[PDB]
RNA sequence: GUCAACCGAGCGUUGAUCCGAGGAUGUCCGAAUGGGGAAACCCGGCACGAGUGAUGUCGUGUCACCAGGCGCUGAAUAUAUAGGCGUCUGGGGGGAACGCGGGGAAGUGAAACAUCUCAGUACCCGUAGGAAGAGAAAACAAAAUGUGAUUCCGUGAGUAGUGGCGAGCGAAAGCGGAGGAUGGCUAAACCGUAUGCAUGUGAUACCGGGUAGGGGUUGUGUGUGCGGGGUUGUGGGACCUAUCUUUCCGGCUCUACCUGGCUGGAGGGCAGUGAGAAAAUGUUGUGGUUAGCGGAAAUGGCUUGGGAUGGCCUGCCGUAGACGGUGAGAGCCCGGUACGUGAAAACCCGACGUCUGUCUUGAUGGUGUUCCCGAGUAGCAGCGGGCCCGUGGAAUCUGCUGUGAAUCUGCCGGGACCACCCGGUAAGCCUGAAUACUUCCCAGUGACCGAUAGCGGAUUAGUACCGUGAGGGAAUGGUGAAAAGUACCCCG
RNA sequence: UGCAUCCGGUGAAGCCGCCGAGUGAUCGAGUGGUGGAGGGUGUGGGAGUGAGAAUGCAGGCAUGAGUAGCGAUUAGGCAAGUGAGAACCUUGCCCGCCGAAAGACCAAGGGUUCCUGGGCCAGGCCAGUCCGCCCAGGGUGAGUCGGGACCUAAGGCGAGGCCG
RNA sequence: CAUAUAUCCUGAGAGGUGAUGCAUAGCCGAGUGAGGCGAAUUCGGUGAUCCUAUGCUGCCGAGAAAAGCCUCUAGCGAGGAC
């Protein structure tokens, strides 16, 4: 995917299931969705690809923040 | 006939002077190895190291 | 430093039957450097000889492909110019026959 | 230079050929990077310069892409932004193995086979380094008064165990060892700060009490960036508050005065290119590498033989009888060895003095309570990976979702779980040495091969030849001591 | 190969032998020819340690065999020529074949095969003085030709970009 | 205002020049092959799958783009246009 954009969570590869194994991967995705948000210092609207966790992260934490740690990050947001 | 520290007495148009004569003195022996009135081959090896000698010398007074 | 001269182009003669018979009627063949042009060839000439170049020509030649115990040989590609002197008429002098 | 001769013409004691270190030049393709392109070939721009009666032409440079910093502008559109223009630094690709993170098979074995195994191997990806990664206890252990970062080797152990309890897989603790740095740096409570989004007791508050001008060191908030203080487990720390209180002063504690606390310089100490901040400096060691050089002693005698280095008989050297070659096995012929020498320049080690900081304005202990001890985390539930452990009673370590706590009578572990005791203090970060490996380079060894062998390649070898293409992929060593390679004649 | 001793350019090995031996694998320190530098013996050590067969591999040579064929359905001939050597090579006169091709010109493709001089141990399905064979030398000239510097289709690459 | 064989455009070809030249039948001796002079050069037929023709007619299956050429302005504009 265009991966996460404020921790990383990448996917995963899980493998078999019960009623007898087969082995067999199906990525565990993350849950990123499109959302999007409003910066009142620099007076713009964004748009991220974030987890719900993330926005759960967001809404406790604040979004200016967030951009600071992503800009340690360097993402190309 | 010269040597770098008897050439590092000339300055450059000094240098030059000698340098497109030396490249007259290639051609014209160019022609005459064709023609066949040439005997004395090594004159072409004695002047492309002297125009060799030359450039290297103006180099090096251009990096000095 | 770099010094344009125009006798480094200009490498040698040439020496035949073809060229003595354009010699009879003022047309001279000289073997030039491969990167070389028409412009660069008439001024090269009509500086080096002061004399009044009309018309430049060329040609290209592949090189012949000899066997040895080795193998496949191959000698070199040339460039061959001819030119054709105009009515000032003073021939080549250092060309020697 | 050479296979590889021949011919021609030359140079060299004024030191050539040759060897070593540094420089210069360095066409075109190639990450290829001005644009383009069928790789090595086509077309241009801009500044300067050369050149023509002017154009054409020529030469020297420079012009791609992104990431970041700085600078100018801020389109729809108001703030203002994306974007646009200029400048500065990076990255871009190649590599023989070795490493870490991720992905990730199958033939095979099971005398079938799917779970399992082969193997988390081959292969693929992303990034490195000269080594990597891990690494300072939220660990082991068992009541022994024990151990004390990590890694790699030996053993424990083919054991306890796991497993269609089938094939088969398979630890750890512990013990002995190599190497030792039982290593350091931060965040938070708390202050001093610039601030930045807010407001206005618009005042009895900003500070050391107090003598007090103001009338706000903005009055109070709140995050941000900087500086102090603080780095622990038997808990520590910041507030508090006594005690001894291991330099001089400059100014500061809003302010003149008594103290407490800062902001400066100075002797000093400590340390330094350290992991613990970082650059260059100049001395500098017969310290090391990059060419080399000297180097002992038999024309010894008879015979054989084409040639003595052989046999036999006479001498010698030996910090040198290793090796090879020389017309047949050579310590005394040659090359060289044992041994001692040798570096203008460059490179590497430390050594220093520069230079840089850094503690110095300080510490040891006391004493009763508030505050802090790394949050979308640890934990629990649901699917999964890997741990001896195939979902089983299954801890510890973990990946995605969903939910979601406290700060020391706190929390995590000691193979479900609960109570007691024990050990330890997670969710921030760096850390050498032991270890693995050889594209290349240097010097040697061989109960290894000796031309159908040995690297595929002693011979033009990844060549010829084959294939459209990826890709396959051969064969051929020996004259003799030295070419003295049959001059000359006869048949043809 | 460790160790001890013996022979060796006054001729080892290896090879061809002759004469002989051993119960056998085999042996000759028993002698001749060739040839030109290492070998033997006893004791131990270690093995890429013994080939007649794998529709076995590499090289060389046989039988078939001096046999089949010698590449179309156009067809060759006589004189002279140089030449060591002529069915074929050069010339002369005949003859015959194709004639919407078996003729003249381009593109792709190949790469000196083109001309001259010399040459014939290899090659040409015979021979060869000949040849696209061998060696050396020579030879390809564009303001207007086919392309580029002029443009675009199918399609490609693809700044930024979006997805993964 | 217009229907005119007006006017314009495009356009095979016949004609003149291009061409007093070239070149050609042939002749001369000449022998490798060099050479040199070089006559007439009118008239009819026949007939292209070629040219006008990207034309014309008809039909449906309804038939590349861009550069180039001409043109109108924006603008560079006092010097230059033929």
């Amino acid at each position: 995917s265009a991966h996460c954009q404020v921790t990383g969570r990448g996917p995963g590869f899980g493998n078999s299931v019960s009623h007898s194994h087969r082995r067999t991967p199906r990525r565990w995705d993350p849950n990123i969705q499109n959302k999007t948000y409003y910066l009142p210092s620099e007076g713009r609207r964004i748009r991220l690809r974030v987890s719900a966790k993330g926005i759960k992260v967001i809404d406790r934490d604040g979004i200016e923040a967030v951009v600071a740690r992503m800009r340690a990050r360097g993402e190309k947001y | 006939g010269t040597t770098p520290g008897e050439l590092r007495e000339l300055t450059d148009d000094e240098l030059k002077d000698k340098l497109r004569e030396s490249k007259e003195e290639l051609f014209n022996l160019r022609f005459q190895m064709a023609t066949g009135q040439l005997s004395n081959n090594r004159r072409l090896r004695t002047v492309r190291q002297e125009i060799a000698r030359v450039y290297t010398v103006l180099r090096e007074r251009e990096l000095g | 430093a770099t010094i344009t001269d125009p006798r480094d182009i200009i490498l040698a003669p040439v020496i035949s039957e073809k060229s003595y018979g354009l010699i009879e009627d003022n047309v001279y063949t000289f073997v030039v450097h491969p990167d070389s042009n028409k412009t660069q060839i008439k001024i090269a000439i009509e500086k080096i000889f002061d004399v009044k170049v009309d018309s430049v020509n060329t040609a290209n030649r592949q090189g012949k492909r000899k066997r040895t115990r080795t193998g496949f040989g191959k000698r070199k590609s040339t460039k061959r110019a001819i030119v054709k002197l105009a009515a000032g008429s003073k021939p080549i002098d250092l060309f020697g026959a």
